[PDB]
């Protein structure tokens, strides 16, 4: 029972190892139409309802607890990894979607370390501090490299100065409050998400909002006695649960 | 016996909204009847669907209740209404008269199209609404992948065009008070040329009008930026 | 639920003394 | 006892699980979101620049202003390159900032409880709010307020030796004489929102994405404008307030 | 005619927490529809109840969300945490982020242990709860004689230790204000020691992680001493 | 519309004893718990009746909880209480400790003699009660004219003896604040001589205690002259 | 049983004008 499938569309995930689906908010996205907008939405479409299964990172004994890799929604998979989903994406005003995801992870039963898998609304993204406006740099774009943790979370200031905090502050002794599931080497491969849709509004002005955040973190850090695979990748297989459209226009050229 | 009363902090303070009434000074005065009277209304509301005129810019720079077309295919829209009830061409529509003394907004905006040129004279238009998101289109192509209407020139004079309300959140802000600026644009193109036979004044005059659709409603009453005018 | 203990809790009209919750849907 | 915490979650246990014991819970209601933040708590304080009867300007002194954002979250005058624009009204800010070289007091305007302690990603509620004197003179005061997104209408004085800000439909308050003192009121959840960023807004909130990342348009409950011979304390109380997603709470410094 | 009132001694004082309400400047106004919101909750109680990661000091004193064990059985305790809110290793977690606002609690604290050693290991740990009178346990011995459970290695990852709530007083104080400084410690030994074969990271890591239990509660909202982060 | 009120001329005042309530800073907090306990009272008339003692001046001048007697009929008599709750040998007897924070009394005062010489020990006492009107008595002939009872020792070692709420008034003041002084007295007379055997202490001792009897009570709660314990 | 004597003694409810008595057992 610790063996398990699942199908989307012409795509299909699979694991021997998992420990369950965890589903935050206790509940999914169900494709409703946005009460915001007037025009009848665009919705299921199968080509863009599936698993799009990319990599995420290289995980090595360097790596220390709360050293994590952050993947913005949908932005991720708004350009060409995104197939039919990301080119109807391009072309819409307003999106509303939840998500459904697989981790990927696999060590030996000789390995050790532990990560941490969750998904929160809201989260920073921002990767560094634009010189010159005060303002952050690549918001929407997935981490290429892991993040060091802060020693005191107080988030990342613009204005070149230090005190206090600022309102994207992330303190990680915490990050358990948020739905998730922990991959640990000696139980589990794999791990199982979903998320209901969220936000400010009704509906997502998504060219301008990364909205919900997936985000990869370490525990216990990676452990291996030498002959042991010194090779470890982490992938994932993300699934958009019930995207629905609306504000069909000419083509936002993310490219 | 007196009843004992606790005084609350905010005492003596006057309200410009309080929701309640004050003393009344010359009481069992009769309201000169009115009884005759035709032409009442109770909602402002109303106001906003009565369709009045679009002020439409000259090189010169002056305006006017139109736009001309002729036989020929601008390479350009040949009018751009920006759906924002505190746009500019729009400043002295009754729509948006009565949408400055309130916050915000929600529904459909109607803009009506009447075809002043010659009976003889044919053709077509395509009227297109574009949200936001991929910038402003810039030629009819593009305009033409969002949401449009053809409009075709006969015995029918005008045109009803919808701009569909389509927006991430339930409402949304009246006023240009800090910068995001809109809410998507209108745009008109030529499909086909004006055409039409010798004899016939060359160039037509179509007037713009706009007014709010059926769904359409304003809530929050507030005060706009005073002005004079000119 | 909140903290407010007052009986005689009127005075003003529900409709005034609080924002109107309505459901789009 | 014995248990897998990988799946996401855990058995919740009390004593009587593991152990010849027992259930020692008692009623008790006073840890609910609503009755909580449903009491009064000081975000900043309004000065004067001008007075009753006087044509109404933006104005700064001392950190002070003649005007408020009313927003849980941090605010002040426009920051820029150059410094934050003091001929202008406030506006949400991205953190907390010292009025000087130590820590306190502050720049910024802001519900510093709020802020240590916000378990969660969104947020409703209506808005009380009160002005009280800090002063013993007789009082000679108005008091404008707007819902957010409204115009300034910060214009001129139309009658002479009257206060400019007591001139509009919009909502204001009248306060004179010996006794009377403070301000209390309650507006209306009215933002064009459907919910409130507790904190953080991942986010542009220029179409364009150049501009003020992390936070959200028209997510405030408006503001306050004032004028005449007093300056106020002013404090928010949220009503029935309500929230959602949870999230983690502002970091506590590890003792050294 | 008037009601004749006596006003009392006192009149025009404001209450931060008065259980009443005030004038609305704004009526009518309707609340922006988000019924299409998940993820809501009423009590922050609930939010006590989620595991969140113990800071276990380094020598040269730096956290970590665990704590280490290996092939051996220390003489003194791998860990000791304090079961007392204001405590310092729970700093930062949901259940003290909560709890620092209110002042007093009740019930039960569940501690949870995860191993994330190699699946290879093996081993077994003594978790122990010491009330006072007696002072802090200095063996596993001492702390074998109060409250204790054997947390045995194998299959399953974790372990959910119950500090059960044993108080002279109904309520206690979640603060370390002036001195009775605590309510006794939670203590973790080695029973045996952490066994494994060739080819095996030698030191194991154990997530530490602490909760509010079932039984639990708190009560008297207040405020905490102000503070800023580092 | 607001309600018309009359402010009446004694507003802002503020009442130590007002009749009512004020307002509620920190509500729906529970009582802690109290249920197990044992020896709740709710009358500070019952603490009245439980018999304390009286303090007996000696020569030199210093108190004692009883009284002395022996194989001698004295002349004069034995001990004397004037009874009147101000009064001095009562000053730190329970039923006194009360009485000096109201206003009147009414009723019986009841006093208890105890035996405490030796078994082998016999004989008898006159204790009485004498009115005002004819001056406080001088020997045991006139004060066997007014209220009295016989004691006589034996195996039973106790007596009370219940002075008459005898009076004019309804009720009586508590306090010596002027100077009518009191109302009666209470003398202890030997009707016979204290006999035994040889081998016997001759001097006897009889505690003296004193309280309020069943028709008893107190009335309007007031403030005693302050003082200071020596 | 005190020293309260108003008849219209209410106004803020019970459970806000008073410590809520409740039995531990």
């Amino acid at each position: 029972d610790r063996v398990a499938s699942d199908k989307a569309g012409n795509s299909a995930t699979n694991t021997q190892s998992t420990v369950g689906r965890l589903c935050g908010y206790g509940e999914a996205h169900h494709g409703e139409h946005p009460a915001s907008c007037a025009d009848t939405a665009t919705d299921k479409v199968l080509a863009a309802e599936r698993y799009y299964t990319i990599d995420l990172a290289s995980w090595t004994t360097t790596q220390e607890a709360f050293s994590h890799i952050r993947i913005p929604l949908p932005h991720v998979l708004a350009g060409e990894d995104g197939g039919v989903f990301g080119a109807t994406l391009r072309r819409h005003y307003l999106c509303k979607t939840g998500w459904r995801v697989q981790v990927q992870c696999n060590a030996s039963q000789f390995h050790a370390g532990s990560l941490l898998v969750f998904m929160a609304p809201e989260f920073y993204t921002g990767k560094g501090t634009k010189t010159g406006d005060m303002e952050p740099t690549d918001p929407f774009t997935m981490d290429t490299t892991w993040r060091a943790p802060q020693g005191a979370p107080t988030g990342y200031r613009y204005d070149s100065r230090t005190g206090f905090f600022a309102m994207n502050h992330q303190n990680q002794w915490q990050w358990t409050v948020y739905p998730h599931q922990i991959l640990n080497l000696r139980t589990n491969t794999t791990v199982d998400l979903e998320v209901p849709y969220v936000n400010i509004a009704p509906t997502s002005s998504w060219t301008q909002h990364a909205n919900w955040t997936l985000v990869v973190a370490v525990f216990s850090p990676l452990q291996y006695a030498s002959g042991s695979s010194s090779d470890v990748q982490i992938t994932a297989s993300i699934q958009p649960v019930n995207p629905v459209f609306n504000g069909l226009r000419h083509e936002t050229v993310i490219a | 016996s007196p009843i004992a009363v606790t005084v609350r902090e905010h005492k003596g303070c006057f309200y410009s909204t309080n929701p309640d009434t004050t003393v009344p000074i010359y009481g069992k005065t009769i309201s000169t009847p009115n009884d005759y009277m035709c032409g009442e209304f109770s909602d402002l509301l109303e106001l906003c669907k009565l369709p009045t005129f679009l002020g439409n810019p000259n090189s010169n720079n002056k305006r006017y209740p139109y736009f001309s077309a002729t036989n020929s295919v601008p390479t350009t829209s040949l009018v751009d209404y920006q759906v924002a009830l505190s746009c500019s061409c729009m400043c002295n529509s009754m729509l948006a008269a009565v949408a400055r003394n309130f916050n915000q907004y929600r529904g459909s905006l109607n803009f009506l199209f009447v075809f002043t040129g010659a009976a003889m004279v044919k053709g077509k238009f395509l009227i297109a609404y574009t949200p936001p998101g991929a910038g402003k289109p810039t030629t009819r192509d593009q305009a033409m992948q969002a949401t449009y209407a053809i409009w075709d020139l006969g015995l029918n004079s005008s045109f009803v065009f919808t701009a569909p309300f389509i927006s991430p959140t339930h409402y949304r802000q009246t006023s240009y008070t800090s910068a995001a600026s809109v809410d998507g644009w209108v745009t008109v193109w030529q499909l086909t040329p004006l055409t039409y036979p010798s004899g016939t004044p060359v160039n037509s005059d179509i007037l713009t009008l706009v007014s709010a659709g059926d769904d359409f409603t304003l809530r929050m009453p507030i005060s706009p930026t005073k002005w004079v005018p000119q | 639920s909140g903290n407010e203990g007052v009986i005689i809790n009127n005075f003003y009209s529900n409709q005034y003394q609080n924002s109107i919750d309505l459901s789009a849907s | 006892g014995s248990d897998n915490a990988e799946k996401g979650k855990v058995s919740n246990d009390d004593a009587s699980v593991d152990f010849v014991a027992e259930p020692v819970k008692l009623p008790e209601n006073q840890t609910r979101v609503a009755f909580f933040y449903d009491r009064a708590v000081p975000i900043g304080m309004l000065r004067p620049g001008q007075n009753i009867e006087s044509t109404f300007v933006y104005q700064e002194n001392d950190l002070r202003l003649n005007c408020l954002l009313l927003t849980p979250l941090p605010s002040f005058c426009p920051d820029s390159t150059s410094g934050p624009v003091k001929t202008k009204a406030p506006v949400q800010w991205r953190w907390v900032r010292s009025g000087g070289t130590t820590n306190f007091p502050l720049m910024t305007k802001q519900d510093y409880a709020f802020l240590c302690f916000s378990p969660f990603t969104y947020y409703k509620c209506d808005l009380e709010v009160t002005v009280s004197a800090l002063g013993t003179d007789t009082v000679a005061s108005v008091l404008r307020w707007a819902p957010t997104g409204a115009p300034a209408d910060v214009t001129d004085q139309l009658i002479g030796y009257t206060p400019s800000l007591g001139e509009t439909r919009n909502p204001h308050m009248w306060l004179v004489g010996a006794g009377n003192t403070q301000i209390s009121f309650v507006v209306p959840y009215n933002s064009p929102l459907s919910v409130l960023p507790a904190a953080w807004f991942n986010g542009w909130s220029d179409f364009g994405n150049t501009k003020d990342f992390g936070v959200a348009p028209n997510a405030d409950f408006g503001r306050l404008w004032i004028q005449g011979n007093t300056s106020a304390s002013v404090r928010i109380r949220y009503k029935k307030m309500k929230v959602f997603c949870p999230r983690p709470t502002l970091f506590f410094p590890w003792p050294v």
